[PDB]
Formats: C-alpha cells, structure tokens, sequence
C-alpha cells in the first residue's frame, strides 16, 4: 500500500 | 547508480510525496504532490528509490517506522537514492 509523507 | 541528495524540511508542511514497498522490499516514490515540499526543491521524482535517510538504512524499518521518521524530522536531511530514469 502507499504511504504519505 | 547510487545519488546523494539534500533537501531541507523547516516547517511542520509534509513531504508531499508517497512511498511504497515494491517486490524487492525497496522504498520508492510513487506519487509526488504537486506544489508541495519536495515537488518545489526539486529533489525526488517518481520512481526514485530511497535507501537511506540521514545515513539510516530503510532496508530494517517499518514502513509506518519511515513514515514516523520522516514526518518528526526537521533541518537538513540527506537522501541516498538509486535514481530512474526517462
């Protein structure tokens, strides 16, 4: 899954 | 292959970019918002993979380890990256 930062 | 890159994170804004883990357990930009941190100094782009973060390996973090690291950290962080490339 993607993962914001 | 391997890249040295700086950028600076002064303000509590994020990154504006997301991270994904790939089949080789690499940490890659997936998504670079644009008008955010990174898109305007200009120092990832979609694809890149990060190997380490101030000199801190990723290969034995956490992905929520990486995403708690990132966003607390502050000043001047270093990136190595293996770029991509067009």
């Amino acid at each position: 899954k993607e993962y914001y930062v | 292959r391997v890249r040295l890159v700086q950028f600076q994170k002064n303000t509590d804004e994020p990154m504006g970019i997301t991270l994904k883990m790939n089949e080789l357990n690499h940490c890659i930009v997936a998504r670079i918002m644009h008008g955010g941190m990174i898109h305007r100094q200009g120092t990832l782009h979609v694809g890149d993979e990060i190997r380490e973060i101030n000199g801190i390996s990723v290969a034995n973090q956490t992905v929520e380890q990486l995403q708690k690291m990132l966003r607390e950290m502050r000043g001047s962080i270093t990136f190595k990256i293996v770029p991509s490339y067009r």
